[PDB]
C-alpha cells in the first residue's frame, strides 16, 4: 500500500539522515584550534562535529583532532561527551525499521505495527533532547550550524512523519477487524 | 562563564512560593470536588462533572491561564474558582514582573537574547512529561490487553 | 522593610481598585439588562446571562479566564468588548507597574518571598473555607426542610 | 506630571494603532470570506462564521478571550492561527513597553492612579451607554412595527 | 543609530530557542495524537477528537494562549496537555520579561511600527495563502464534480 | 408584593444617599486653607472638602467655608464638567425619574413599559455616578482621605444597580404572565 | 437590486478614492524642501510653505533589506497593485450582468477586492516604514483617502461574496 | 471495607505526623544563639516552634525558649506564630475527624458522620497551609536556612489529611448512593 510506501521510504530516510549527522564532522562553525595540545598558536576557522573537530583553513587544513570534552554540572557534560541520545535516536530508528520489516511476515500480527509508530516517535524524542545537550552544553563551554545539526533536525521531522503514519496504519489494522463483525 | 542552571526559570518566586502554590493547588482542587458533589440532593446521575479528577484538571488549566471546557455553576463552585483565579492572577503577574526585573538589572551592569541554557530546563520536564504519557498510556494497553487474550 | 500582606494591590491605587469594582458591577447590570429585558427576544430564556451568569462572565472575563458562555446578541456583543479592552489595558498595567516596583527596588545602591504574596495566599484560603460555609449551610437547610 | 485621559495608548505609536484596526477588519473579511465562499460545503451553513461571527471571534482573539466558536478547515485555522500570533507579540509588546514607559520616568516608583487610566473607564460606560441605545432601539422598533 | 529592523520581534529569544519551539510543537502534538487514538479498546466512532490535526491545532492554541474547542479527558492525555501550558507559560513569560529588558535599558518612546513592521506582514502572508489554500481546494473541487 | 418593597425601598434609600452626599461637604479630608484674600504667613489646616466649598477643622477660623475655586483645551473640560457637578447632580435626577415610574406603575397598570423606564433610569443613574467619581477622583489630584458624603455616592450606586436589577427582573415576570395567561 | 447597486457604488468610490491618493501629493505634512513644511506625496514633495510656495519636486529614493524595502516603496507596487485590483474587481462586477448563469464572476469580483484591500494594508506599512527610516510630522488628506479605500473595498468585498453565496443558494433551493 | 481501611489508616498517618511536627524541634536548620559579656555563639542551631537547639558547639545539647515578642497591626501576626493555633489547630481538627469515622462504623446509617470527617479532614488541610504561611512569613520579618523533617511531615501531614477528606467524601456519595438504588 502507499502509506507502507512512504513509511519505509520514510523510515530508511530518517534512519539514514541520523546516523550521517552522528558520523559526519560538521555539526558546528566556529572558531578555534585545529592543532593537537603541543608553539605557533593560532585561531583557525574550524569545522567541528559531534565527535571531532577539523581544521578548515590554514595549514592544517582537514587535521582532525578529539574533542577534549573534559555535581550536576559534570552530569550534563558527561551526557554530552558520550552523546547517548544522538545514537540511542539512531537505534531507535534502527529497531523501528525491523518492526517494520517483520510486519510483512506477520500480518497476523498488529501490535508490531504499533511498536514501529512508538520506536520512531520516541526516536525523535530523544533526537531533541540530543540537540537541546549538544547546545547548552555547546554554550556552556562567532558561531553558525553546519549541515550534519541540519540533517539530524531533518531526521526529527522525518522520524515523527513516521510515526504518524505508522500509527495510522495501527489503527486501520483494528479498524478493519471491529468492521468485520 | 556563569552558564545559568538548568532549572532557572523557577528563580523568580522563592522555593517557598512553589511549594505553597502544589499546597494550594491541592486544597483548591478537593475544596471544588467537596462543594459540588457532596450534597445529594442535586445528583437526580452526578449533578456536576466536576469530579476529584475533572477537578484537578480544572485547577490545573484555571492556574496556567489556558482555559477549560467545565465551569463550575454553583454558588459555592464559583467562591472557589473565583478566589482561585484571582490568585493565579498575581502569581502569574508576579512571576513575570519579576523576572523582568532581573533581566534589566542584569543589563545594567558594566548579545542580551535569552539562550537555549536559560531556559533548558523547561524542555527536559517537557521531553519528561511526553515520555511518561507514553509509558501511562501503554501500561494501561498492555493491561486491558492481557485480560482481553485470558477471557 | 518587610513588605505588607496586602502588598500585591499596590502597583495600582485604592482609587483604581474601587472603580474596578464598581465598573465590574455596571457592566453586569448592563449585560444582563439588554441580554433579558426585551420580551420579543424570549420564545425559555433567549439566553443564559442571568444576574448570576453575567456576574461570573464579567468576573471570568476580568481574570483572562475564557468563559462558557458568550453573548451573542448586538447589544451584550458591545458590553462584553468594551470589557474586553479594559480587562485588558488594566491587566497589562499592573504586571508591567509591578514589574517597575520591582526593579527600581533592586538598582537603589533577589526572587519573591512568600512574604510579598501573604495575602494572595489568604484570600485563596478565606475563599475556600466560605465555600464550604455558603455549601454546607444549604445542604443543612434542604436538609431539615425534608425533616 | 500632567497625565492624558488616552495616555494609555503611548506605549504602542500612533500607526500601530490604525493598523491594529485595519488588520483587525483584514482577518476577519477573510475568514468570513474562506469559511463560507465555498458551494462545495454548504447543505443550514457550514460553520457558524458568517461576516458578524468572524468580527468577533477575531475581536475576541485580540482580547486574549475566548469565543465558543474556532476554525474548523485547513483555510479558516490559517487565518486563525497567523492572528493568534501577530496577538501574542502586539499584547506583549504593549505591556513590555509599559514597563519601560514606568520603570525609566522620563518626562520611587508611585503607583498607579485613576488619572493614568480614566479614559479605560470614559470609554467603559461609553460602551455600556452606546449598548443601552443599540439594545432599546431594537425593543422600540420591534414593538412599534410588530404592534401596527 | 541602530535603525529597527523587520524581524526583530523575534530578539528576546534566541534562535536556537525558535527552532526548539517548533521541534517541540512537532512533539507535544504527535504524542498527543498517539496517547488519545492509538489503543483499540478506546474506539468505538473514535473516543476523541484528538486526530492528528486536531492536535496540531490544540497544540497552537495552547501556545498562543487563545483556547480551542477541546481538552484531553484522559490521564494519559492530560499529561501532555499540562507539561505543555507549563512549557507555554514560561516561555510565553520569558518573551515578555527579555522584551521589557530590551526596552528599558537600551544599551523609551512609543514603539514604533518598524520596530513590528515584520509580525503585519507574516499577517498578510497568512491572509494571502489562507485564501489560495481554499481557491485551490476550490477548483479542484469544482471540475472534479462537473467531470463526475 | 414583595418585590415592589424592595425595588421603592431601595430607590429612596438610592435617591437619599445621592442627595446627602451632593449636599454635604465631607467629601474628602485633605489639608488646605478655607480663608483668601490673606491679608498683604503660608498655613495650611486639616480641611474636610466637598464638590462646593472647603471647611476647615482645627486651629482657628473653623467651620469658615469657602467656596472651591474651580478655575484658578483637555483640562478646561474637566475643570468645567467638574466645576459643575453634572454627573453627581444628573444621578440624582435620574433616581428621581426612576422613581417617577416606580409611582406611576401603581395608577397606570398594564403599561409595564413604565418598569423598564424604571429600571433604565436606577441603571443609567449608576453609570452617571461612576463618571461623576471618576471625574471627581480625576480632577482633585500631602495625605488624603475620603469621609462619609464620598461613601454614600459610593453606596448610592450599589443600591441604585440593584434597585435596576430587580425593576428588570420585574418587568420580565410582568411579560411572563402574559406569555402564560395565552 | 440593492445589493448589486451598493456593490457598483462602493467599487467606484473605493477605486476613485484609491486613484486620487495614489497621485494627489499631500499624503505626509512634515518640514524639508523642494527648510519649510512641505506637503509630500508618493512620488513628489512641493514647498508648502515659505518661498517658491507650490514648487515640487521628485523624492530622492536612495543590509540589502533596506534596500529591498526602499526599491518596494520607490516603485510602490502595493498602492497601485490596489489601483490594478479595484479596477478588476469593478470589471467583474459590470460582466457579472452580462452573464447571468455563471457565478464565479462575482466571486472573482469578491476575491479581487478583498485582496486589493491587502495590497493597501501593505502600501501603508512600507509607506510608514520608510518615511521614518529616512518630527512633527503629520499625515493628510491623500493618505486617509487611501485608508478609507481600503475600507470600502473589503465592505464590497463582502458583498461580492454575499451575492456570490445566495446566488448559489437559490440555484440549490430550485432542486 | 477497602475505602474505610484506608480512611482509617491515612487519619491516624496524618494525625500521627502532624502531633510529632508540632512537637519536634527540627523545623528550621539556622544559624543562632543556643544559650540565653560578649558571647562567641552563631553556632549552627536547630529550632522547632518553641525551642531552638544548637547542632553543634561547646552546648552540643542546650535548647533555650524562642521569643516572639522582641508596632502595631503585625503584631496580630507575631502573636499567631506565637500561640502557633493553626498549626495546633489543625491537629485538633485531624483528631475530631478520626471521632467521626471512628463513630461512623459503630452507629450507621447516620451518614453524616462520614461528611463530618470529610469537612474535619479538608479543613484541617487549609488550617495547616495557614500555619505553614504564618510560620515563613514571620522567619523573613527577623540566610542558608533549610528546613527540617518536622517542616516535611507538617507538609506531608497536609497531603494525607486531604486525600483522606476526598475519601471520607466518596464514601458519604457511596453511601447515599446505596439509598438511592433501593429507592
Ligand atoms: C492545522 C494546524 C494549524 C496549522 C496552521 C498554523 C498557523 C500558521 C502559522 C503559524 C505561526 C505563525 C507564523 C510564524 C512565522 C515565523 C517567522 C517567519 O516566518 O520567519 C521569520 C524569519 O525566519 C526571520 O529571519
Ligand atoms: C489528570 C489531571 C491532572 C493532570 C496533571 C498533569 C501534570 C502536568 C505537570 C505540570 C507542571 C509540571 C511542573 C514540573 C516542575 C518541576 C520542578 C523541578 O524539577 O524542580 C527541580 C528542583 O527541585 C529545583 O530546585
Ligand atoms: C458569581 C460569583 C463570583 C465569584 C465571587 C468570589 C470571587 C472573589 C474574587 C476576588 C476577591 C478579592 C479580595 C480582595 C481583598 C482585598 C483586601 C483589602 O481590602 O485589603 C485592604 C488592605 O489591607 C489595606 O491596607
Ligand atoms: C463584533 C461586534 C461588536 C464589537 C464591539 C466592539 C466594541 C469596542 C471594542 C474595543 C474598542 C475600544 C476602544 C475604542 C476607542 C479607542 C480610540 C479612542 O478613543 O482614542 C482616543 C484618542 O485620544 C484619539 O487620539
Ligand atoms: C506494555 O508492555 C507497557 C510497557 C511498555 C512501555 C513502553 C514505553 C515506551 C515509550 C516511552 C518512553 C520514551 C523514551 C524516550 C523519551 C525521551
Ligand atoms: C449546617 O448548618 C452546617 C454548616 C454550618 C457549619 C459549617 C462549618 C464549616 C465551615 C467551613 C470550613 C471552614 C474551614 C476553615 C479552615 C481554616
Ligand atoms: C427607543 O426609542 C428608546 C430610546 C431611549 C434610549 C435610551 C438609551 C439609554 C441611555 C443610557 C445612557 C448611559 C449614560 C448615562 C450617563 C450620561
Ligand atoms: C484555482 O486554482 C484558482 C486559485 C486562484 C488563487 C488566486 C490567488 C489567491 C489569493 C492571493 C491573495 C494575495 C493578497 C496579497 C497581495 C499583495
Ligand atoms: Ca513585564
Amino acid at each position: 500500500g502507499v502509506q507502507m510506501l512512504l513509511t519505509i521510504v520514510g523510515a530508511f530516510a530518517a534512519f539514514s539522515l541520523m546516523t550521517i549527522a552522528v558520523g559526519t564532522d560538521y555539526w558546528l562553525y566556529s572558531r578555534g584550534v585545529c592543532k593537537t595540545k603541543s608553539k605557533k598558536n593560532e585561531e583557525v576557522m574550524t569545522h567541528s562535529g559531534l565527535w571531532r573537530t577539523c581544521c578548515l583553513e590554514g595549514n592544517f587544513k582537514g587535521l582532525c583532532k578529539q574533542i577534549d570534552h573534559f555535581t550536576a554540572e559534570y552530569f550534563l557534560r558527561a551526557v554530552r561527551a558520550s552523546s547517548i541520545f544522538p545514537i540511542l535516536s539512531v537505534i531507535l530508528l534502527f529497531m523501528g525499521g525491523l518492526c517494520i520489516a517483520a510486519s510483512e511476515f506477520y500480518k497476523t500480527r498488529h501490535n508490531i505495527i504499533l511498536s514501529a509508530g512508538i520506536f520512531f516517535v520516541s526516536a525523535g524524542l530523544s533526537n531533541i533532547i540530543g540537540i537541546i545537550v549538544y547546545i547548552s552544553a555547546n554554550a556552556g563551554d562567532s558561531y553558525s550550524y553546519g549541515w550534519s545539526f541540519y540533517f539530524g533536525a531533518l531526521s526529527f521531522i522525518i522520524a515523527e512523519m513516521v510515526g504518524v503514519l505508522a500509527v495510522h496504519m495501527f489503527i486501520d489494522r483494528h479498524k478493519q477487524l471491529r468492521a468485520t463483525a | 562563564k556563569s552558564k545559568p542552571g538548568v532549572f532557572s526559570f523557577l528563580d523568580p518566586l522563592a522555593y517557598e512560593i512553589w511549594m505553597c502554590i502544589v499546597f494550594a493547588y491541592i486544597g483548591v482542587s478537593v475544596v471544588l470536588f467537596l462543594v459540588s458533589r457532596f450534597s445529594p440532593y442535586e445528583w437526580h446521575q452526578p449533578p456536576n462533572e466536576f469530579g476529584i479528577f475533572n477537578s484537578l484538571w480544572f485547577s490545573l488549566g484555571a492556574f496556567m491561564q489556558q482555559g477549560c471546557d467545565i465551569s463550575p455553576r454553583s454558588l459555592s463552585g464559583r467562591i472557589v474558582g473565583g478566589v482561585w483565579w484571582f490568585f493565579t492572577l498575581i502569581i502569574i503577574s508576579s512571576y513575570t514582573a519579576n523576572l523582568a526585573a532581573f533581566l534589566t538589572v542584569e543589563r545594567m551592569v558594566s548579545t542580551s537574547a535569552l539562550s537555549l541554557s536559560n531556559v533548558a530546563g523547561v524542555f527536559y520536564i517537557l521531553v519528561g512529561g511526553l515520555g511518561l504519557a507514553m509509558l501511562v498510556a501503554l501500561i494501561e494497553f498492555c493491561y486491558k490487553s492481557r485480560a482481553e487474550a485470558k477471557r
